[PDB]
């Protein structure tokens, strides 16, 4: 795939997937409970490009075991909370050799991690 | 491009992985290495950052430490270098 | 029990921070630290690996590179082992 | 001729030419739409020969009607991408009474094939 | 040597063509093993993959279900083996 | 929703894969197809042909000749399925 996935997760949500061409930003709850993620942040970071921020609503829940996906505008998906998002504010999360997703909570803190890295 | 007991180690961080849970770092290499004290992967990490990530230093130290010849020494240095880059 | 600086280095993993980053570190223990080599959190951090995490070791061993006292040895040590706890 | 030539294709891209020579590979986007083609191989099978297989770029995209030829190092062309790509790191496709060709997409799925049967 | 509607049939796979796209096969034995219930190539493929690609024995059957000569019978045989050879 | 071993299955063409290769088919039903005839997925796929993809057919048919439970019957009708939408 050319792109070594390096991941780093502190809380209840994983970085369960990032779209090596910036479709979407897919989160699972790798836990066993559900993960409140209202105000949550999604800081996407595509090698030197500009950070790309999607901040999740107030409240909003992840269930344990499922699967969030924040699809970008020009991934053409249906919102479907919780299961679905449409970030149709951000045409694409980008590209480029160095994909970095991070998941910040509602206190501006970095819980999950993934990076997409190319040579 | 690289091993895949270096993907193994970068993709995590090491924790509490002994010596030989480094790429090209087997057996004979990592118990020579815990014998002369670095009996830890993250001690060799810690003397990798007192060397300030340097490629030459850590790879000659490695080999005069153990053994290692330019391979093994090479990967190893690559693949501290690149966990670095992932988590530190 | 810990201090403000102490609660932002550990919430957070220490990228490039430098040294004076850390909580009870002055701009003049952080400079001296900085003199000494270990011009970031990183570097200090390899060291305090290197100390493998001992507390009286690391404190002393601030004590005697940055004049830093009981105190802000005390909270570095604190500092550096809850981010390795938490990250490493 | 006497090479019998049999080809199946599911896809976009079927498979135009193929050199009984080894000198080159010959694809084209049959479809009207473009087709991306980032990271695709070519598996190569020559009679009994080891398989032959040939990766595209991490991002590689044949336009509809397009037509994208795959050379060998022997055959000592140049390569015009998305039109010519000349895989320098391959001496010849090889030769033999059993030629067969199969292209591999980014997922390791065969869309396409073409095979050239001699008696 | 070979019939031309038979090398368009073995060129390429059968996908969706009737029974009597089937070399040797013309309107009226087509349209009898359609009545038979043969309306596809591929069931009567299907019936010789069965038949364990026996010539004597899909002839045969072929023969008593529409009532092709060995002349027919033996263009559609030699057909079915080339495209097997050629897709399966 | 599917096993690996039917997309390996569906991925490529079936050629001269045993009957055991088919998803959902254990070594006993393998073991019983090959008793009835039924020795390889070519056979079984013709069979599927002249069952002209029915799947309560084909599973019946299944069952009765090597004891597929529903489960086995299904994963091996999917699989046949899938292969012929692909390639045939």
């Amino acid at each position: 795939s050319s792109f070594s996935q390096h991941a780093r997760t502190s809380g209840r949500v994983a970085v369960e997937e990032v779209d090596e061409e910036g479709k979407f930003v897919r989160l699972r709850n790798k836990s066993n409970e559900d993960q409140s993620m209202g105000n949550w942040q999604i800081k996407r970071q595509n090698g030197d490009d500009p950070l790309l921020t999607y901040r999740f609503p107030p409240k909003f829940t992840l269930k344990a075991g499922q699967v969030v996906t924040i699809w970008a505008a020009g991934a053409g998906a249906t919102h479907s909370p919780p299961t679905d998002l449409v970030w149709k504010a951000q045409n694409t999360w980008g590209c480029g050799n160095s994909l970095r997703t991070a998941l910040i909570n509602s206190t501006g803190e970095e819980v999950a991690m993934r990076k997409l890295v190319r040579s | 491009t690289t091993s895949q007991k270096h993907r193994d180690f970068v993709a995590e961080p090491m924790g509490e992985k002994p010596v030989g849970s480094l790429a090209g770092i087997g057996e004979v290499l990592g118990k020579k290495l815990e014998e002369r004290g670095f009996d830890k992967a993250y001690v060799v990490l810690g003397q990798f950052l007192v060397l300030k990530k340097d490629e030459d230093l850590f790879r000659e130290w490695l080999k005069d430490t153990c053994g290692a010849n330019a391979k093994q020494s090479r990967d190893c240095f690559g693949c501290l270098r690149e966990w670095c880059d992932a988590f530190l």
